[PDB]
């Protein structure tokens, strides 16, 4: 029952969003990130970024996609020809909708790229990742061998719980390809089965919306004085900062959000065996850790006295 | 129970009148008034499919 | 907690308001003197007296279903043992009270 | 910044209480973005710090468990007893040995 | 059996593959057994 749960982001279209970090500077990126986020333990994060991933480029399923905005028309690629990496590769698990789930080493920052023919697409953000232990040993890449946990990492289905976002119509995105020169004058090309519309301060006050016509207009010399909006009235948007909204209550719905932060089990590493030299009312402890181990101890009476101390060289305790 | 609006026809959130898949506008519509609902889902995952 | 954010509300050659929603922490301001892009280009015509509004408030996590912490008020405790009792050779498992 | 800058009143109440330091910025010129400036979550900031669990710092040498919140086994204090025995259960003398 | 975790579909051999990758038209798992009955 995949179908059923992809079935709500075939109502939303992939968009492009200001990326601070590109190949070369500042620019408007189709792989634009929203937010990092690294709370489930074994190095998985869930990325929210601002294209679409389990869906082709009409709005039917292709299952290893990444769907994305290119001045928009809507283009795709296979999965495997986009990577990311923190400070080593991660390595890209599953998609669903606005959201792509990876296995990340920790690091300060988040890069996503792919290749086109010649032209390379990047974004880098500044969202710290983290990686986070399970237990009492401090370890960094998680192990081969030992006991297991119980722990919290996001989910790799994409099940409907009770988490959403919020969906909202799509604002004027403006564009430029649109209006052109005539020899004389400003003319105006709406693409097939859209609606553009067009102010223009060459007259007085001047405003039109036109529909699948090459709309000249007199009096309008130079077309730096005419913005060539696009209008959209389907295919939703999310909520985003980086996108300017619609004139009117704004909102359309709200979608379930995948890969959610679930109960598991972890297999935790397992410190090797303490050497226990006992005396008159004395115990001593010989302490070889392979990685960094607290150690807790406390007294069984009304004042516990307890210890806490995280070792991480050899050491002899008493 | 619950009973969705599209209008004044408090129709049953099983069943909705439209699919995404004949209208690519009004069931955004649909979506859109009853954002406020419990049974949201059921018209969600109904809305889609016919 | 999870920083919502409006998408910022652009006109051109005009002015906006601040309308408020009274959700938790929302902070709304109205900035003048803005030239925003597109991708597509310049999105207003005006040099100067357009107008954008940000909007933020404060929402709790996706994540706050299985990753939470409750915190709690405790007194006057109850105490409850499960003892193993034999009297004259017949004996009984019970949870007793104290 | 510490706990409970986020407070919810129950996992599902649909109400919370925020107070989370936020304050809007001005954009940067020619970008369309809600910048922002607030303090971290406080959550995060007291898991970072958590002095132990009551599991290893409890006196007497007690066992805290978590679904009734419970501690187990403390060694301390002395239970009494009272024994209301019927009279049936005294055997005599001469039916045991002597 | 079941996976550590709770997202994975769980293979012939054990391999744990993510649950959206049942029945998908793609073999993944060894012999095909996330393509067996669809
Ligand atoms: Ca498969």
């Amino acid at each position: 029952s995949t179908e059923e749960l992809f079935n709500e982001y075939k109502l939303t279209r992939p968009y492009m969003a200001r990326c601070i970090r590109c190949a070369v500077g500042s620019c408007h990126s189709p792989i634009a990130i929203e937010a990092v986020k690294s709370d489930g333990h074994d190095g998985y994060v869930r990325l929210q970024t601002s294209s679409q991933y389990g869906l082709d480029s009409s709005g039917n399923l292709k299952g290893r996609t990444m769907r994305y905005d290119m001045h928009g028309t809507i283009k795709e690629i296979p999965l495997h020809q986009v990577s990311l990496y923190t400070s080593r590769p991660c390595h890209i698990v599953d998609g669903h909708g606005y959201f792509l789930l990876a296995r990340c080493p920790a690091g300060d920052s988040i890069t996503m790229e792919f290749k086109k023919d010649s032209v390379r697409h990047s974004c880098s953000v500044p969202y710290e990742v983290k990686f986070n232990p399970v237990g009492r040993e401090l370890y960094t890449h998680p192990p081969e061998h030992g006991v297991e946990q119980a722990c919290q990492v996001y989910a790799h289905d994409a099940q409907n719980r009770g988490a959403y976002v919020e969906m909202h119509l799509p604002g004027s995105e403006v564009d430029s390809s649109l209006v052109s020169l005539s020899g004389s004058s400003v003319t105006v090309t709406p693409p097939d089965g859209t609606s553009a519309l067009v102010e223009c301060e060459c007259g007085g006050t001047k405003i039109s919306e036109t529909i699948n016509k090459t709309k000249q207009f007199s009096q309008c010399t130079k077309k730096e004085q005419c913005r060539a909006y696009r209008l959209q009235n389907d295919k939703w948007v999310y909520n985003s900062d980086k996108l300017p909204k619609a004139a009117g209550a704004t909102l359309k719905g709200k979608l379930h959000v995948p890969f959610l932060l679930a109960d598991g089990k972890c297999t935790v590493p397992l410190a090797p065996e303490p050497m226990i030299t006992f005396g008159f009312r004395s115990v001593s402890l010989k302490l070889h850790p392979k990685n960094p181990t607290y150690l807790i101890t406390r007294q069984l009476a009304d004042e516990p006295h307890y210890t806490h101390e995280l070792i991480s060289e050899p050491a002899v305790r008493n | 129970t619950t009973m969705c609006l599209l209008a004044n026809v408090t129709f049953p959130c099983a069943q909705p009148p439209i699919c995404y898949d004949r209208k690519p506008a009004e069931t955004l519509a649909m979506l859109s008034v009853n954002v406020d609902n419990p049974g949201y889902d059921e018209l969600l995952e109904a809305a889609v499919k016919c | 907690y999870k920083t919502g954010m409006d998408s910022p509300a652009i006109k051109c050659c005009g002015s906006q308001e601040c309308t408020p929603t009274y959700r938790p922490d929302e902070q709304c301001k109205v900035f003048t003197g803005v030239y925003p892009f597109m991708w597509g280009g310049a999105y207003c015509f005006c040099d100067t007296e357009n107008t954008q509004v940000s909007k933020a408030y404060v929402m709790k996590s996706d994540d706050c279903l299985a990753d939470h912490a409750e915190a709690y008020k405790a007194h006057t405790a109850s105490v409850q043992a499960f003892l193993n009792i034999t009297v004259g050779e017949h004996s009984i498992v019970t949870t007793v009270y104290v | 910044g510490a706990f409970g800058d986020i407070q919810s009143r129950t996992v599902s109440s649909s109400d919370l209480y925020a107070n989370t330091n936020l304050v809007l910025q001005r954009p940067k010129a020619g970008a369309i973005h809600v910048p922002y400036t607030q303090a971290p979550s406080g959550f995060e900031q007291w898991k970072k710090d958590k002095a132990p669990s009551l599991k290893f710092t409890a006196p007497f040498g007690c066992e805290i468990y978590t679904n009734p919140i419970r501690a187990e086994n403390c060694a301390v204090g002395s239970i009494p007893l009272a024994f209301d025995i019927p009279d049936a259960l005294f055997t005599r003398v001469s039916e045991t040995p002597t | 059996n079941e996976c550590n975790i709770p997202g994975n579909f769980m293979c012939s051999n054990g391999r744990c593959i993510p649950g959206a990758w049942q029945c998908d038209g793609l073999p993944d798992c060894f012999d095909k057994s996330d393509e067996k009955e669809c």
